[PDB]
């Protein structure tokens, strides 16, 4: 029974997971009390992927909730669908580092790693085969970023055969929402590269653009953003839980993506996202799903796919759809936009299809794009990092606790090497 | 908009003026514990369990 | 509780897989109409031997 | 008692098995619960089931199949579907993790855990039988269990059973249509077991069956269900000469002997071709000459390679229904005197004609018209080298700068395996082109 | 939506047709040595002799 | 006329006997109160039950068992349960204090206070007996009641009834799984005195039945109920020849004279086939060849002993149900050609079969299914020497430090009896080696 | 018909037996008035183990309550389920012990010894089987220790065959709660070693740890801390007073657990110990019972069982469960941690399963471990005794009642002999 254990780190990861465990609970017919008020046996047949038996026919999430201060977990518990979580996975410290990667990694965040490792081992012990580990966090703080990467390193050390994947909300090209996010991101990406199997980088600017441009959504708040992210998670993990004509687990996605082991930062996407008053004007068909999936202004990252070449593209479909139409559209987008595709990989598009769509929709589709355009994001973060580092801005908050300049230089060198690798594989020819 | 869906979930906080939290989690002396279970939710509304 | 009988409203069910939908338990009517394996051939209308199934 | 064991490996094997044992049960009168009333049996049938199903002595007809898939999704969909009580629970075999489109994960790790259990089930199904003709293996080259685990399994059957004939109905990647990226690697790596552990290696192409479904059956939006139904019709038309009466009925080894000229050349094309919708069948004779010309029409093939660029070497016709040999001989004469059909010089007579006195059965809700005559033509041509070369170029474009190779290397499978598989592919291609010239 | 098109789908309502189309019940098969297991008919005889 | 009484000693013996007597009542159609239904018939003659049940004038079938235990718990649960009006009140006889896993306690202090009463009950059973073919003794090698009192009962019964056979149904500890800590001491002291006063001892281990229930019956979490039901099936298959006529009838002395080569080797293995469930029984032919081949599988043995490591002396096959004494000969001919199944060089014909017409009886609310035929395999193998060898290892490991010896020596037992048991079991090692080479 | 008489000695012994006789009365369905208001006949079948049937149908506990001052016996008679005791077994002394072992062994407790022996002789005469004698007491008191050891010595003289078990609250690793605790414990464990068949050492600090870190409880008080001892005392004899798949009474436990006559000091454990906010979130199964038993936290007498080796472990399960998982979990623990078990005893676990769980749980388990980790406790008591005895502090309060320091240097030497024997049987190779 292949199954994923889930982890949220930081307040961004906690608020993302607090809606992810709502959308998959609604997919599997789980009321907030924890029971199963479902509609079919193909809602409980693979409910063990994310849930565990407790008592009285009640299902608990297999989720580990991490923070260095119970600020957002109080809101998670107080909100709806917050009483389904077991109150032993709420791992917290009394410190609250906040936006210091060093304080979340080396100092005070590092005495919580033993307890959260103990609870993660306890959750993984109740698993027959343990398909994967997934983590939601952000590269803009110290608890989501630093403690999250510490968790990734420890889990990769304990289980060096498992699909350890992360979503992570990456820092934005506009605004900052955090002054020291260049430092946090360039110290977190250095750990993401060597450890994670794949990372589905999410950008809040792209989410805001999706909310206004594609969903109208005059007052979006963070609920619709977390809903879009959670729908992307559910579409990624759908074929692990529901039957389909072409199943695809996370390992199958990892095989039909990253070709060279240090290139696993993907731009995710979702379809259909129809406007607030355009449903009688839109046509819900497979070509329209394909068009909105491959539309450049529909990704949940702020990296333009037309400024680079798609290495690989994973299209995960859900619903009653004809495979000839699906494969015809997958071939047709490459044939009509062959400029944004590497010639040395024939058929860059992995295709998966499942039979069970989300409730209320006939069809759905998720985009996962490995392109040579996330180098724009890494170039942005590298430039914003070196501008601060050439004048030693905010470096005393790291050197005082115990960091040195060597870690910063190693992280910058590795990240610029990643940028050069992406540029090389963009400029590589067929022969 | 009965199915949940992305974008089909409006603002539930509109009109509310009291957003008081409650400390559900607190170290007792050195052990982390859930000190809640009787504390209400956001704004003092009653929980389920 | 209604048995699947290829209904217009049963095509709107999203919880039955396509394999279960296309490979279904065929009924007495569905096997006594045109998929009934009667078929006139030369080798049967001229009364050849009925070994092995004819 | 001319039994054949059907082994369905991978998701593509299992779904073909679902669309195929449905046809077998509905052809032999087997209920999904496992009983023959009397009515749905072929007239004079009685024991005509006894090459696909086995009596338990009480009435139960257990099929002679092994469904294998490392992923437990589609096999449990079989276990939940309408043929729930038809199959023995041990005949449907699952692992825990699938091979995830990886030949290494199908052949060296993961897949090297239930191959002995599958072999034990195959051995039980083999010594239950008395006149075992061979094994029909259904899988795909898309990757993982259908390539690595099917490679390992068919290898161990080849070294174990020996004299039994191992037919392969392999699913091939298309020239342009592909549902995965690592299909060229997973298809190059498995050519050895189709080359030296198979007696005949019928291949089908999903894009070709899509084109046939769109042109002939008027389905503008076909799917895997219709594809597997057409494949099941092909296999039923092949095997019916072991089941029912006919004039020149063939027995597996018969058309192997009349089909393969050399041991290295055992990759023919299979065309079932009274393929038509009912509305279009209302406006044609569907006579013997029509259904014979439709086989040699290079747009009704299940592999996307027209044989007009190659030479035929051996054509075996398997006719079904009211097909008198006096019309089959005239059709063969017309085919011989056709312009574009060119036979190789060292094959003066190259037609193995077989006739069965049994028209095809039709599944309710099916897309094929209920015709009374059928042709399944198995032709050995020097035109499958086109598909071999397309695979070769799509593999070389990736192996030039070594994409996705770390996944294969980190799970066994030393680096020279890619070069060795490429070399034997080139040897097979050289053999076909030098036969063609 | 017009009053015409709102009149149905308060009667059809595809959201309430989820999981309603259920499978046909499978009739079981039992061998005759299990169905007639431990079923004996007793008769009492006369059997006169000379 | 062929009645053979049973003595269930210990908690394991009492619970096994409860399962056994439920099976016997269902076999002979006796309701739990001890009466025939008189409104329906199970079918049978007049002496089928007259081997385990003694008929009274009113029409009540009181059994022929003595349920004895020094602890008042399990026997009182039998006295309170649904079979409370079946057993005679002076058969459910019970001591006042438990023997406490202590062979010295069960053989010297508490056993002697009730052994006179158990001999009196056995004598009153044997007096109304007329054709005694032996004593069945059901126990485990756990300690105390099943070890010491059973041992004392063996010596007293051997003194009283000299030439009468005494069969043991003994539960052997697993190589790794065990409950008590003084189990090696209890087992070696039990073997020391059963080797001199038992004619045959069928050993039925617990871990082997755990494996059987996990793999065959698809119950990976069983309880003692299923284990006791399987042991009940074993003993019913052994003793069915005394109740139901068949093609070949094996008497209780015939087992001993055709299973025991020398009067030291009287430890046969146990095997049942098929141990199958109703979800998968009706999909198999379950033929004589299949159920015969399932007996010699190492995984299907009811003791944890690999027969491939030793050499067979003699096998007693007991077929029940729809068995013709021709398929048995065919299966034996196929088995005797295999080089893996190795027999000793001094036993050319190493098979004794008994064919019986009555099929095994399925228990309602149970785990096994209603099968047309089944077979019980009892084999004398030199492979059983490894169990004695590892018991020697455990006994040496504990007796080197004299752990737990004070409990035995402080209540009426010399210290040299442990060494006596050790040297007899080492002599038994040498005896198996000599009869193996 | 096996049956055990019960004795409570001293303040701690009376306050623990007060809730022992309440928990087992709740198990047997006996009203606080003394009558039977149960619902199953399994309760009434084996009820003569601990209760005598008085005239009128009321069941009287077979317990003798001994204290040198009447306040604690007034308190237990005033407590809930305290009116069920017969007032003829409420022997009191006029004076007070004063936490002096001599004042309770060689003085005033040696004139109440005639009355307690008369009462115990009457209660043990009104029997048919007389399995044994339970003594609930604490080391570190005057009548808890001295009068208790006098009782055990006299009863061992009268009945030198019946099973004698003491439950021995043994003094504390940290803090004091009594200044003369090493003196009392050193003088008492001599008699415990010489006389008792088995002794269950209990630490208040380990009890505080299992009520705080595992059972939360905020303020745990003495009621819960005595309930957690009553659970162990019920689960020891549940196989004696209830039917089961595998029965194990006191003599089976003693024979299987002690390899040598002096190694009869056990640390207990009870392991459905879940927080009140986590009862509905846990799948109460046999593997989780096994994991909670074999945890260093869950011991009730300090002594982290990883500095020594398990000589023998008894596991008494109560519940409808599977013997296959019972034996495979006991085997898996030994196979995974074979370094923590002695190599000269194979399979150092005695199991039992007794069908009927305690009222309110679907299953439960009792852990009895004869580890070599109690050398730490005995060495600590020896070190404290030597520290107070080298300067001869508080020695006049013991030598004014007739004792001399010969007895102190005798008791310390015998404690050291026990420590050396446990060291020897810990680090002994199989060869
Ligand atoms: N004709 C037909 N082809 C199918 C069908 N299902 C899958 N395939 C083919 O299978 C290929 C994908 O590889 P799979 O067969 O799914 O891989 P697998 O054998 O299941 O092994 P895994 O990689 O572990 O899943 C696709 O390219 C399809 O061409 C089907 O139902 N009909
Ligand atoms: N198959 C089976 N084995 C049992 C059963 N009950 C006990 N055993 C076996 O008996 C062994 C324990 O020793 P027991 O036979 O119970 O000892 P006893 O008969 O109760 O005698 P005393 O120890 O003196 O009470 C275990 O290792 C089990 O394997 C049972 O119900 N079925
Ligand atoms: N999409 C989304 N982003 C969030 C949410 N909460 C915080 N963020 C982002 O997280 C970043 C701040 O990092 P933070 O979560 O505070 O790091 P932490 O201190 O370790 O928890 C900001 O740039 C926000 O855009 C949320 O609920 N949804
Ligand atoms: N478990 C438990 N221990 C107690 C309780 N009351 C006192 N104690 C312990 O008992 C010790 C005192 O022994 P005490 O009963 O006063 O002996 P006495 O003075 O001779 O009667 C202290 O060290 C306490 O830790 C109680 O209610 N429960
Ligand atoms: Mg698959
Ligand atoms: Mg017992």
């Amino acid at each position: 029974m292949r199954e994923i254990v889930h982890m949220q780190a930081g307040q961004c990861g906690n608020q993302i997971g607090a809606k992810f465990w709502e959308v998959i609970s609604d997919e599997h017919g789980i009321d907030p009390t924890g029971t199963y008020h479902g509609d079919s046996d193909l809602q409980l047949e693979r409910i063990n992927v994310y849930y565990n038996e407790a008592t009285g026919g009640k299902y608990v999430p297999r989720a580990v909730l991490v923070d260095l201060e119970p600020g957002t977990m109080d809101s998670v518990r107080s909100g709806p669908f917050g009483q389904i979580f077991r109150p032993d996975n709420f791992v917290f410290g009394q410190s609250g580092a906040g936006n210091n990667w060093a304080k979340g990694h080396y100092t005070e965040g590092a005495e919580l790693v033993d307890s959260v490792l103990d609870v993660v081992r306890k959750e993984a012990e109740s698993c027959d085969c343990l398909q994967g580990f997934q983590l939601t966090h952000s590269l803009g703080g110290g608890t989501g970023s630093g403690m999250g990467t510490l968790l990734i390193s420890k889990i990769r050390e304990e289980y060096p055969d498992r699909i350890m994947n992360t979503f992570s909300v990456v820092p934005s090209p506009k605004v900052s929402d955090t002054v020291v996010e260049p430092y946090n991101a360039t110290l977190s990406v250095h750990q993401l590269v060597e450890n994670t199997d794949e990372t589905y980088c999410i950008d809040n600017e792209a989410l805001y653009d999706i909310c206004f441009r594609t969903l109208k959504l005059t007052t979006p708040t963070y609920g619709d953003l977390n809903h879009l992210v959670s729908a992307t998670m559910s579409g990624v993990t759908t074929c692990l839980r529901f039957p389909g004509q072409l199943n695809a687990d996370l390992r199958k996605l990892a095989v039909n993506m990253v070709p060279f082991p240090r290139l696993h930062f993907f731009m995710p996407g979702f379809a259909p996202l129809t406007s607030r008053g355009s449903q009688q004007y839109r046509a819900l068909t497979v070509p329209e799903l394909t068009q909105q999936m491959f539309d450049a202004k529909n990704m949940m990252a702020a990296c333009d796919p037309r400024h680079g070449r798609y290495l690989t593209v994973a299209a995960i479909f859900r619903g009653r759809m004809s495979m000839k139409e699906v494969d015809e559209q997958m071939l047709n987008v490459q044939n009509k936009n062959s400029s944004y595709f590497v010639e040395w990989i024939p058929n860059n598009v992995k295709t998966a299809v499942c039979d069970i769509p989300p409730r209320g929709l006939k069809m759905s589709a998720t985009f996962i794009g490995n392109s040579t355009a996330i180098q724009e994001l890494f170039k942005r973060i590298s430039e914003q990092f070196t501008a601060m580092f050439r004048r030693k801005a905010f470096l005393h908050w790291y050197t005082g606790e115990g960091m040195d300049e060597m870690e910063f230089t190693e992280a910058e060198s590795n990240m610029n090497d990643l940028v050069s690798e992406y540029q090389q594989y963009q400029d590589a020819t067929a022969e | 908009s009965l199915p949940f869906l992305p974008g089909n979930s409006f603002n539930p906080r509109l009109g509310r003026d009291k957003f008081h939290k409650s400390q559900h989690f607190d170290y007792s002396n050195e052990v982390p514990m859930l000190v809640g279970g009787h504390k209400p939710g956001i704004g003092g509304d009653k929980l389920l369990g | 509780t209604l048995v699947r009988d290829d209904g217009a409203l049963q095509l709107l069910d999203i919880y039955v897989p396509t394999s279960h939908h296309v490979h279904k338990r065929f009924t007495r009517h569905e096997l006594d109409d045109y998929p009934k394996k009667d078929a006139a051939t030369y080798w049967r209308c001229e009364d050849y031997t009925q070994a092995w199934g004819h | 008692m001319r039994e054949c064991i059907s082994i369905h490996v991978g998701q593509a094997g299992v779904q073909i098995g679902n669309a195929c044992w449905e046809l077998y049960c509905l052809e032999h009168g087997i209920q999904p619960d496992g009983q023959m009333p009397s009515d749905k049996t072929i007239g004079g049938g009685d024991d005509s089931f006894n090459t696909f199903f086995s009596e338990t002595g009480a009435g139960k007809h257990v099929p002679r199949a092994v469904f294998v898939d490392l992923e437990p999704t589609v096999v449990d969909e079989v276990r939940t579907g309408t043929y729930r009580q038809l199959f023995h629970p041990e005949q449907l075999i699952t692992g825990k993790e699938d091979a995830a489109n990886n030949y290494a994960r199908g052949h060296y790790t993961i897949g090297k855990e239930i191959v002995d259990l599958v072999l034990d089930r195959i051995r039980k199904l083999a010594d239950q039988c008395t006149g075992l003709q061979g094994f029909l293996i259904f899988h795909s080259f898309g990757g993982g269990t259908g390539s690595g685990f099917a490679s390992l399994l068919m290898e161990r059957l080849s070294v174990d059973y020996g004299k039994k004939s191992k037919l392969e109905f392999a699913i091939y990647p298309a020239p342009q249509i592909s549902t995965a990226v690592v299909e060229p690697y997973n298809t190059i790596l498995t050519t050895h077991t189709t080359l030296e552990h198979s007696d005949c290696a019928f291949m089908v192409d999903n894009e070709a069956i899509y084109d046939i479904c769109r042109r002939n059956l008027d389905i503008e939006r076909p799917t895997y269900t219709n594809l597997n139904r057409l494949i099941a019709q092909i296999v039923s038309s092949i095997t019916a000469s072991l089941r029912f009466d006919g004039a020149l009925n063939v027995d597996l080894t018969e058309f192997q002997t009349n089909l393969v000229p050399y041991p290295r050349i055992h990759f023919p094309l299979a065309t079932y071709a009274p393929v038509i919708s009912a509305e279009k069948a209302y406006h044609e004779q569907l006579s013997v000459a029509e259904i014979t010309n439709a086989c040699f029409e290079p747009a009704n093939q299940m592999v996307k390679c027209d044989p007009r660029h190659g030479k035929y070497m051996a054509c075996c016709m398997l006719y079904r229904g009211d097909v008198v040999p006096k019309d089959v001989n005239a059709a063969i004469a017309t085919i011989k005197t056709k312009r574009t059909i060119q036979f190789v010089d060292w094959c003066p007579t190259g037609f193995k004609v077989g006739i069965n006195y049994q028209p095809p059965t039709v599944v309710p809700g099916g897309d094929l018209a209920k015709v009374q005559r059928a042709v399944c033509m198995l032709s050995n041509t020097t035109a499958i080298a086109e598909a071999w070369a397309r695979l070769d170029h799509k593999f070389d474009l990736m192996y030039a700068k070594r994409a996705f190779v770390h996944w294969y290397v980190g799970e066994g499978m030393e680096e020279g395996e890619f070069s060795e598989a490429r070399e034997d592919l080139a040897a097979l291609e050289k053999d076909y082109e030098e036969v063609g010239v | 939506l017009t009053l015409s098109e709102l009149d149905e789908l308060n009667n059809k309502r595809p959201t309430l047709t989820y999981g309603q189309a259920k499978q046909a019940p499978p009739e079981d098969f039992i061998p005759a040595h299990v169905a007639f297991d431990k079923k004996v008919l007793k008769f009492n005889g006369f059997y006169k002799q000379t």
